[PDB]
């Protein structure tokens, strides 16, 4: 290269380099060897999957003692099946998933508390979400909620100071499109925890009393997995009365609505899980139900006020990209007749007319198109949730 | 090599039997010349299963404990058939007839223990060695002793019993013609 | 046959009902054509 | 390799470096007989793979029954938390394992294939399981029934909007609203809007309210859910309810798309409260569709045509904007 | 900074108790924080002083030890030299129980502790269940505890300063019930008289230790003024000897036969020799 | 840097790498730089470990770990690291003279301790055992004197100790704890049939008052010689057990003596079972 021995090593280099190219040769072969080391792992570990059989799931009835545990089969027949002495026995107790096995009945393991697909479906939602308030200077009601569900399921050690009985949940009612469903967004967006958003008409089933168990088993999960606050939604068919002169439906309703009735209050006491319902018709609930002390609060919300409409405007306008207007405060003033979910809607819809016209600017004529138009509508349909005034 | 995944040896009843069995299948050698051979048995656990044993002709001297046959070839192609069978059936380790334990075995040891994962040394005897246990579990160590004596390669003895698994135990009360006044179940057994 | 299902990997894919109430999914026939096989068509499958 | 580096000249002569050339001819040659030796060895190894490849290939083919995910355990392949005894460990443990809900009504807790790992799958898929012992040999996608089918996207025909002349300006506003914001959803976004949660075409029957939305859907190419209000309303008290949660949910995985949904008094019923009818399980399917509506994100992508003859039958929060923005 | 206030104002008029419950009540972790640190050396100075009045020993560990921790103190050779003595002398004056015994374990382990001879030394008879010496443990405490340091040329707030003395007292009591610990899980019986030679401290002195100790519930024990003796662990039923008779003799048998197995290998010989 | 700059590759395999470690540990010692020689000490220490192949190279890195405590000057630790050493024990490739001044230092340090005991180990060997010199025959008698556990032996010995004032200091010590070593020597060898001993014994073998020997037998049980408890008005120590202890001359003829009661008591006791009890025997 650039010394006059390194031109001689050179040439001895070339016979170091061939002998490395038939190393390669080997290396290939040994390649090959690696992965299928790994593959050979999988597949022994994959032939033992495949002898084994999926094996009975069942829960623990009743453990009389170590050696007799009474189960009950997912296949149906309850079965006396023995445990193996690698597993403690405080783990299987009664409540609580365990696995069988399929070729002696006896208990594998411990499985942990487990639940449905359902459940799932009503955990994972949740988003859309407003900061606090739904409406901004009515917010001293809003507070108020806050002070009773959030509170004693944090920290107890503040009531036990005072000596006083705890505040124990909320029911909502107010007209439909005032925002009772966004509360109960709006309460998980600053707090951040585990959610139950359960949705009550996916508990339901074909046959009755599977519904009412159902309810019970996430009134369970949400006490494991504090904190959480358990939003009931469109409770006008989950609650109701005895009714049963007619459907299977009928008495399913019935059935369900006592569960609701026991957790308020009836043996078990809201400290662990809180509720907080939204309900479109409150006279379609028990008389039982709306009776207070297993209810500390019936809050009424009122529909938007002169100076509360504003407000709600001035966080709209925000998202939305107009000329370099704010002209929506002064027209709504004077003009009357909102629900909070309609003033979203103006805002919306002359952001559809902007659309149209092709901008990405809302112009004061839009809205002013908006607010006609949804008044408009509601005069056709003036047959709202009926509530007496 | 490993020799780890014991800590404790159970062995079958099957393990004996086949022994003194395939004696007389091979050669009719009868322990004239001590015979090797692979101890089967499971995997993935930390007690040790010895569920099998099947000889491979190995011929140790009686002038001389440093020479022996130990047959190689028959291990690598018995291995893919054991996964027919089961596949929880893997080289253990392996088995040494007795009457006892050499210097020389640390050395059968070595070629052993490429073929297993977790090798270990059970004489299991043609013979069986009173009315106690017929086998002794052992398991290579490198230990020194304060006898001023530096390191060695020597067998500790790792707890042996007896154990069984249930196709296997209806199979030996059938095949038994005696009645048992060793049964150790209750008053009358035990007295004995 | 109650659904036509494609993520194919042998031979057309098909859900069908068993009169046991658990449903299973089946392939293409062992020689009858594709065409025999349709939503709301009946078919005879194998019990074992 | 070693050589041609100036260090070399310090540490070795001249004669080491010539002399180690003479040795390195012996060496290849050697090398070269080792070949046959490694090809020798990775065929015994695969002999042994061979043997258990023949087992995973026969259980992989039918049949195969359909079930859901309901939890995840796993427990690593034959690794356990040690319940192994003296009982089988092809009868017993299970290796990295996944436990299923199966669609007979049953549970099975399951050791899932070594090779794709019970880890991959998650809760919620639809997969396929071994019905003589369980493993899950591969996946399948959405699969139900018939009526399932309808709602998975194809596209329904025009009808042509130059079948209704006039009422011009009542065309503008359909296409805007339905076939916009499903597209063009970076647009409403850009002017800061929320894509509709839906739109209601009302009106005395025979005006062209359902002419208009389906003529210019197929059009335009959109993607085209069939779902039928009466459909969903089924005889069984409030499984009919949860097909529309689940009718919504197929639409917001295929999202954006656009749910055509034909009359609405059986997923649009005016009551709240009833007793001794039908109606209880009609009120049920209705409750479910209100709930959908509201925000979760992704289901504001997707849009929503509700059409009514009526109007003294229509249920009024469909009606009211924050179901259906547009009206 | 609401607690500091109110600690430092309350502290010259001297009302301990009030804002003693409430410092608890605001969470530990906001004290230890960086940014707090500067604030957090202020605070914990004005409540060691406040709780050591009101004679809240366990406390005054917690809250010296907190201090120690912090990272300037940590950092600097100085600053640790009182603060961590100071957490050592608290410990030993805290309620001889179990409490006591598991704070001590605590500073043991810290590797600042070691390095210091004296302090190493003096720990180390507290650690050990050897009898130790109420002589020699008394002019081991004159030069480290009763100055607080001896490593440093600082005075530690234990013992010298006013509340100090209050403590010191006490510290007599508790070295002295610690030495009948060690003391009366190995001796089933002990005279009154062997007592005193053993403590080197009179039978009537440790009489009152007795009685203070079965109080804590340390080591039951059961004393006479009679003077006979003191018994320590026995019921004086027969049931105790018939049960610990059987337990021997039980392990017995399964020491043989596994011993038996071991010496099978050394039986063989010609490979061994 | 030199010994560092030789270990580079094998021929086949050849076991030099470890020669080249155990050196530089060699050389790191003497220039001063402890630390270093310590890091390097515990890599060897696993690779030589793992062949029984090695016997010699073992060995020498085993005395290269107790010449780092020695130079400390703390001598319970170096007496630890020592027995190792003894373990490893072998002349060969080990040179006389580092072995010599190992062996008398050595001697010294575990008479030292507090709480080492492992004379009967040091009889033993032969690297103590045959080392010999003037200072040295007092040195190893004192030893045995230990070894069997006799106050007495061990004391009247005294002169000869001020000979090294190591010993002379810590002489105090020293008596205490050949009496806090006869608690677990006397009861394990004479008694077969009892296991219990008096106060007294030990009193007039230490020549140590009555006072001093109730809290001696204290110290000895805390350190875990024995275990028992200590009745004062019956003036016993009763000893539920006795430590285990490395092989002294005393205590090989004890076992023999035990086993040979048990032999017989076995066979006598055979007949008596067997004997009655005919209908269930079968």
């Amino acid at each position: 290269m650039a010394d006059p021995r390194d031109k001689a090593l050179q040439d001895y280099r070339k016979k170091l380099l061939e002998h490395k190219e038939i190393d390669g040769r080997l290396k290939e072969l040994r390649e090959q060897l690696k992965e299928l080391t790994k593959q050979y792992e999988k597949s022994e570990n994959d032939l033992k999957a495949l002898q084994s059989v999926g094996q009975i799931v069942g829960e623990v009835l009743k453990q009389l003692t170590e050696e007799k545990f009474i189960v009950k089969a997912t296949n149906g027949p309850r079965y006396v099946v023995g445990c193996r002495r690698q597993l403690d026995k405080s783990k299987l107790k009664p409540g609580t998933r365990v696995a069988l096995d399929m070729t002696t009945l006896t208990i594998m393991r411990y499985l942990p508390r487990e639940v449905d697909p359902l459940v799932y479906n009503m955990s994972h939602e949740d988003p859309g979400n407003v900061s606090y308030s739904e409406i901004g200077g009515l917010s001293e009601q809003i507070r108020e909620l806050r002070e009773v569900i959030e509170l004693p399921l944090t920290n107890p050690e503040l009531f036990q100071r005072v000596g006083i009985i705890p505040p124990k949940g909320c029911l909502l009612y107010g007209p439909p499109g005032t925002g009772k469903t966004l509360l109960a967004r709006a309460v998980a967006s600053q707090l951040d925890c585990n959610f139950l958003k359960v949705v009550s008409s996916s508990i339901v089933d074909k046959y009755i009393g599977e519904s009412a168990r159902l309810i019970r088993e996430m009134f369970n999960y949400a006490r494991d997995h504090q904190p959480c606050i358990i939003f009931m939604d469109e409770i006008d068919a989950i609650g109701g009365r005895r009714f049963s002169e007619g459907t299977s439906a009928d008495r399913e309703i019935q059935r369900t609505l006592m569960e609701l009735l026991n957790q308020m209050d009836g043996f078990d006491t809201l400290h662990r899980v809180k509720m907080i319902m939204a309900t479109n018709r409150p006279d379609t609930l028990d008389p039982a139900l709306l009776r207070p002390g297993r209810l500390d609060r019936k809050i009424h919300i009122d529909l938007p006020n002169e100076q509360a409409r504003l407000d709600i405007l001035k966080i709209h306008a925000g998202p939305i990209t107009k000329h370099g207007e704010i002209d929506y405060e002064a027209i709504v003033k004077l003009s009357d007749g909102f629900n909070g979910a309609d003033l979203r809607n103006v805002c919306t819809e002359a952001g559809m007319f902007a659309i149209r016209a092709d901008h990405d600017f809302v112009v004061q004529e839009d809205f002013m198109k908006a607010v006609r138009k949804v008044a408009d509508s509601k005069k056709l349909e003036s047959k709202l949730d009926y509530k007496p005034v | 090599m490993p020799e780890l995944a014991v800590q404790k040896v159970v062995v079958h009843p099957l393990v004996l039997l086949s022994v003194v069995d395939h004696f007389n299948r091979i050669g009719k050698v009868g322990n004239q010349k001590r015979v090797v051979g692979v101890l089967l048995g499971s995997w993935q656990k930390k007690v040790l299963d010895v569920s099998n044993s099947f000889a491979v002709p190995f011929d140790e001297d009686d002038k001389d404990d440093s020479v022996w046959f130990l047959d190689h070839d028959y291990l690598e192609n018995m291995y893919g058939m054991f996964k027919k069978v089961n596949a929880r059936e893997r080289i253990v380790g392996w088995y040494h007839t007795g009457p006892k334990l050499h210097k020389n075995d640390i050395a059968i040891n070595e070629l052993m223990k490429r073929y297993c994962p977790n090798s270990v040394l059970v004489i299991i005897d043609v013979k069986p060695k009173d009315l106690g246990l017929p086998t002794e579990a052992y398991i290579s160590v490198e230990e020194v002793h304060d006898d001023g004596t530096p390191t060695s390669k020597t067998f500790e003895h790792v707890t042996s019993e007896i154990g069984a698994e249930e196709a296997e135990e209806v199979g030996v009360e059938h095949l038994l013609r005696d009645i048992k006044d060793t049964t150790v179940g209750t008053l009358s057994q035990r007295i004995t | 046959c109650t659904k036509i299902i494609n993520a194919d990997s042998e031979d057309p894919k098909y859900i069908i009902n068993v009169k046991q109430f658990a449903k299973f999914v089946v392939d293409l026939s062992d020689q009858v054509a594709p065409t025999d096989i349709e939503e709301g068509m009946r078919v005879g499958v194998d019990r074992n | 390799e070693q050589d041609g580096i100036g260090e070399e000249v310090l540490k070795m002569s001249t004669e080491e470096i010539v002399q180690r050339t003479r040795l390195l001819d012996s060496e290849i040659k050697i090398m070269k007989s080792e070949v046959l030796r490694v090809t020798h060895e990775l065929q015994a190894m695969k002999d042994k793979i061979k043997e258990n490849s023949e087992k995973i290939k026969v259980n992989k083919t039918l049949p195969y029954l359909v079930s859901n995910v309901i939890e995840l355990l796993d427990v690593d392949p034959n690794d356990q938390e040690e319940d192994g005894a003296n009982i089988d460990l092809d009868s017993q443990r299970k290796g990295k394992c996944a436990v299923i809900k199966t669609s007979t009504r049953q549970t099975y807790f399951l050791p899932v294939i070594g090779l794709v790992d019970a880890e991959k799958l998650k809760p919620g898929d639809l997969v396929g399981v071994n019905k003589d012992s369980y493993l899950i040999l591969e996946t399948l996608p959405t699969e139900y029934d018939s009526r399932v089918k309808a709602m998975e996207v194809d596209e329904r025909p025009t009808e042509q909007y130059s079948d209704i002349g006039g009422l011009d300006k009542q065309i503008q506003e359909l296409v805007e609203a339905i076939v916009l914001p499903m597209n063009h959803k970076e647009k409403f976004e850009n002017l800061g809007i929320q894509p509709p949660k839906g739109v209601l075409m009302y009106g005395p029957p025979g005006t062209g309210k359902t002419l208009l939305a389906r003529a210019c859907a197929a059009q335009t190419k959109a993607t085209f859910l069939k779902l039928a209000g009466p459909q969903l309303v089924q005889m069984f008290i409030g499984d009919g309810a949860k097909l529309v949660r689940d009718a919504f949910a197929l639409a917001k995985e295929k999202a954006p798309s656009i749910i055509f949904i034909d009359e609405l008094d059986a997923i649009g019923t005016k009551r709240f409260d009833s007793e001794k009818a039908g109606d209880r399980e009609v009120q049920r399917t209705m409750l479910e569709l209100l709930n959908q509506l509201d925000g979760f994100q992704p289901n504001t992508q997707v849009k929503v045509i509700a059409a009514t003859n009526r109007v003294d039958i229509l249920d009024p929060a469909l009606l009211r904007s924050g179901r259906l923005d547009r009206k | 900074e609401f607690i500091l206030e109110q600690m430092r104002l309350c502290l010259a008029v001297k009302d301990y108790i009030r804002t003693q419950i409430i410092s608890k009540k605001i969470n530990t972790k906001f004290f230890q924080e960086e940014n707090t640190e500067k604030l957090k050396l202020k605070y914990y100075n004005l409540m060691i002083q406040l709780d050591q009045h009101e004679g809240s020993y366990l406390s005054i560990c917690k809250h010296y030890r907190a201090i120690y921790d912090t990272p300037c103190i940590q950092a600097e050779s100085d600053k640790w030299q009182q603060a961590l003595k100071s957490v050592v002398l608290y410990v030993i004056l805290a309620p001889f129980d179990n409490e006591q015994s598991d704070l001590v374990h605590r500073i043991s382990s810290d590797k600042k502790l070691e390095e210091i001879p004296k302090y190493k030394d003096l720990l180390k008879l507290f650690t050990t269940m050897e009898l130790m010496r109420w002589s020699t443990l008394v002019e081991d405490y004159g030069v480290e505890l009763r100055k607080g340091s001896s490593e440093t040329p600082a005075t530690d707030v234990f013992s010298s300063t006013e509340e100090g003395e209050k403590r010191w007292k006490d510290l007599k009591n508790r070295v002295v019930e610690h030495n009948i610990r060690i003391m009366a899980k190995y001796y089933t019986r002990i005279t009154m008289k062997r007592m005193a030679q053993l403590l080197d401290l009179s039978v009537d002195e440790s009489e009152a230790f007795l009685s203070n100790l079965v109080v804590n519930k340390t080591i039951f024990a059961k004393v006479d003024r009679l003077a006979g003796v003191i018994n320590f662990q026995r019921p004086k039923d027969p049931n105790n000897l018939l049960n610990d008779w059987s337990q021997k003799l039980n392990s017995l048998m399964s020491l043989v036969n596994k011993t038996t197995h071991l010496i099978a290998k050394e039986e063989m010989i010609h490979n061994l020799q | 840097t030199f010994l560092e700059k030789t270990r580079e590759k094998v021929k086949s395999s050849d076991e030099a790498v470890i020669l080249c470690k155990t050196a530089i540990g060699a050389l790191k010692l003497n220039i001063g730089d402890l630390q270093a020689t310590k890091e390097t000490i515990e890599d060897v220490e696993e690779m030589l470990n793992n062949l029984p192949g090695v016997t010699s190279v073992h060995s020498r890195f085993y005395d290269l770990s107790s010449k780092y405590y020695q130079t400390i000057g703390n001598h319970a630790s170096y007496y630890k690291d020592a027995l190792r050493f003894l373990g490893c024990v072998d002349i060969k490739d080990l040179p006389v003279s580092e072995q010599q001044e190992r062996a008398f230092t050595l001697g010294l340090a575990g008479l030292l301790g507090e709480g080492v005991f492992n004379f009967g180990e040091l009889l033993m060997h032969p690297v103590l055992e045959s080392l010999r010199n003037t200072d040295r025959q007092w040195l190893i008698d004192t030893l045995y004197a230990f070894n069997s556990g006799d106050v007495d032996r061990f004391q009247t010995l005294k002169s000869a100790w001020g000979q090294q004032p190591d010993l002379a200091a810590n002489e105090a010590q020293l008596l205490r704890k050949i009496q806090l070593l006869c608690l677990m020597e006397m009861t394990f060898t004479r008694p077969a049939n009892h296991r219990q001993l008096t106060f007294e014994e030990i009193a007039k073998s230490a020549k140590i008052t009555v006072n001093k020997v109730e809290l001696l037998v204290m110290k000895a049980l805390s350190v875990g010689l024995v275990r028992g408890s200590i009745d004062e008005v019956d003036k016993r120590v009763h000893m539920t057990w006795v430590q285990p202890r490395v092989l002294d001359l005393q205590q090989i003829k004890g076992m023999k003596d035990r086993l040979e009661l048990w032999c017989t008591d076995v066979k006598s006791m055979e007949l008596l079972v067997e004997h009655q009890a005919q209908d269930i025997l079968t």
